[PDB]
């Protein structure tokens, strides 16, 4: 993918002011409430469950890993891809759904700072990261 | 299809949100255009197709007016939105795939302005409602 | 939603195609599992889950039995498939995203077998019919 | 993207036994009929229209191009990509639709020789080709 310096700045800015313990859990809770069928991947109220909060955090950290390697993104996730694919049995579609939830939770955090230009950069980044994850 | 809990969920939210309908329609429409350039075509006849623009600000009022209409006709979206379906499919010939997009942008905007209001519970019902609107709008395409 | 002509097209087609329902379900199930590996997991409890398999073959029969059912209840799919929906959602917990995939494979197979009857016109109606079926199946997820 | 020799073999074999003047118009005819809204790019009957027949053929010739450059697809269509978006204003969702129509028409001509393995390879090809088209 092609990145502009502006996009590098924006994504870096967002992830350096993000609070993982807050955004992480909220973004996963929302996905499990809005798209109930994803729940089958946590077979053991949803907003208070510590195991959910835990993977929510892991997800954001997994993304942070991509923010540092914006140029070598496919390789960076190859392993995590197999994890979700071959072993956890995740439907590739579920990644795109979580993607939207993360965007919505972030927008409610940054409020008026989540300008259209910021949305553009953040979504393009999640896109590349979702393809990589649903490719192996 | 929307349950009684969904219909109640949307009316409750809309009553807190409705006052800012015009703000929401403008912001949402601006975002769509910037984030999904592919949708710039349909508004190419306007002089100023940018965030500030008086045409965008004007049209946003109408789009949200359509949503307000959908809220009233919630018990029957298909017939309540028949005319608008007719208009987008034949007069404007708007590709139907774009309704998903605008719906996404509106959800983001509502999230941006009413973060305390837009709970996961409201979210599920509003998403079901917006999908139904998208579905009613595609009614007359084939 | 399905029109009077859409309904008559589906019935007309089913009247010709029906006799090979079992063969259609087997082939369609094989292609889905193969062409889209992600769907194999739902059938892992079967010893042998390969094209030839007797479990696929047995299940291809129930699937088409479900299509035959929908064809009968074509005037109201939502209430006609309330059961299958409740089942795939809470019991099997199948991801709703996969219904389009199976629909696509069924279309391919029908072209494969009845190229002379599967005209573009038949295709339009059968497609809307399958979108309706997928929509009804997704009914009890949220 | 990764390609196996077996795949390279099927995709290549598929395109050499295919009569373009036949598959081209039928695939486009069908798409215009099954998904009516794509008809607004040929407003300047359908099954008999020569303009539609001609573009259907051009489509197959453009796909043939990417068959000769399997390890260089995104680059091979960058020109076609900008034409359909910049000038033609074709919604990228429309490529997804035409993709399925070609599969269905091809499936009717090859009959039972159109196995699940053949299908898988051919779909993977169009998937990659559609990505390069709706990307720019
Ligand atoms: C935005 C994309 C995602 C990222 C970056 C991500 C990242 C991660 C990471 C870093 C782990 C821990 C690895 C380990 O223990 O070796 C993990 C585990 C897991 N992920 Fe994800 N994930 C993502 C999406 C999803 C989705 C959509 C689902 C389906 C709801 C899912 C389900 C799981 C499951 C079931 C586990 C094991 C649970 C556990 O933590 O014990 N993940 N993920
Ligand atoms: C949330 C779903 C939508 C609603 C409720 C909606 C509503 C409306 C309404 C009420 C009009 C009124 C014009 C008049 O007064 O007759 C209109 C016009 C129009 N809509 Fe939509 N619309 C929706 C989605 C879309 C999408 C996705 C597009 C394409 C990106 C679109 C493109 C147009 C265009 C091009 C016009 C004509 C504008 C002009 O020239 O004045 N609409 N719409
Ligand atoms: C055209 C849409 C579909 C129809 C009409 C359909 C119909 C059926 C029927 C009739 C049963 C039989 C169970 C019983 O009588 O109690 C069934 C079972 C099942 N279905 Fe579906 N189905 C559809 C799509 C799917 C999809 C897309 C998947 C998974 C990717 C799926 C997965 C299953 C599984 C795993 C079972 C249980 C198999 C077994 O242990 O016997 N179905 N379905
Ligand atoms: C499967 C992907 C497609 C390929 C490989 C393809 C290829 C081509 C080529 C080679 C041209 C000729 C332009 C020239 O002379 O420079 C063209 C033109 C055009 N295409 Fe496509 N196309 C594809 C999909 C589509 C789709 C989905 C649409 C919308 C239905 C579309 C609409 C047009 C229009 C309106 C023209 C200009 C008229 C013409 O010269 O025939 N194309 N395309």
């Amino acid at each position: 993918v092609e990145w502009t310096d502006k996009e590098r700045s924006i994504i870096s800015d967002i992830f350096s002011h993000m609070d993982y313990d807050d955004i992480g859990p909220k973004a996963l809770s929302r996905c499990l409430i809005v798209y109930p069928w994803t729940q089958r991947h946590f077979s053991g109220a949803i907003i208070g469950n510590a195991n959910v909060a835990a993977h929510g955090i892991k997800v954001l950290h997994g993304l942070d890993r991509g923010v540092k390697n914006m140029d070598n993104i496919a390789a960076t996730y190859a392993d995590l891809s197999t994890l979700h694919s071959e072993k956890l049995h995740v439907d590739p579609d579920n990644f795109k759904l979580l993607s939207d939830c993360i965007t919505i939770v972030l927008a409610a955090k940054m409020g008026h700072a989540f300008t259209a230009e910021t949305q553009g950069a953040f979504q393009k980044f999640l896109a590349v990261v979702v393809s990589a994850l649903g490719k192996q | 299809s929307l349950s009684d809990k969904d219909k109640a969920a949307v009316r409750a939210l809309w009553s807190k949100i409705g006052k800012s309908a015009d703000a929401i329609g403008n912001d949402a429409l601006s975002r769509m255009i910037v984030v999904y350039p592919q949708t710039k075509t349909y508004f190419s006849h306007w002089p100023d197709v940018t965030p500030g623009s008086p045409h965008i600000k004007a049209h946003g009022k109408k789009v949200m007016g359509g949503i307000a209409l959908a809220v009233s006709k919630i018990d029957d979206l298909k017939t309540g939105l028949m005319e608008l379906s007719e208009q987008h499919a034949y007069k404007l010939r708007v590709d139907p795939a774009n309704f998903k997009i605008l719906n996404h942008c509106i959800l983001v905007v509502i999230s941006t302005m009413f973060p305390k209001e837009f709970t996961p519970e409201a979210h599920v019902s509003l998403d079901k409602f917006l999908s139904g609107v998208a579905l009613a709008l595609a009614e007359r395409y084939r």
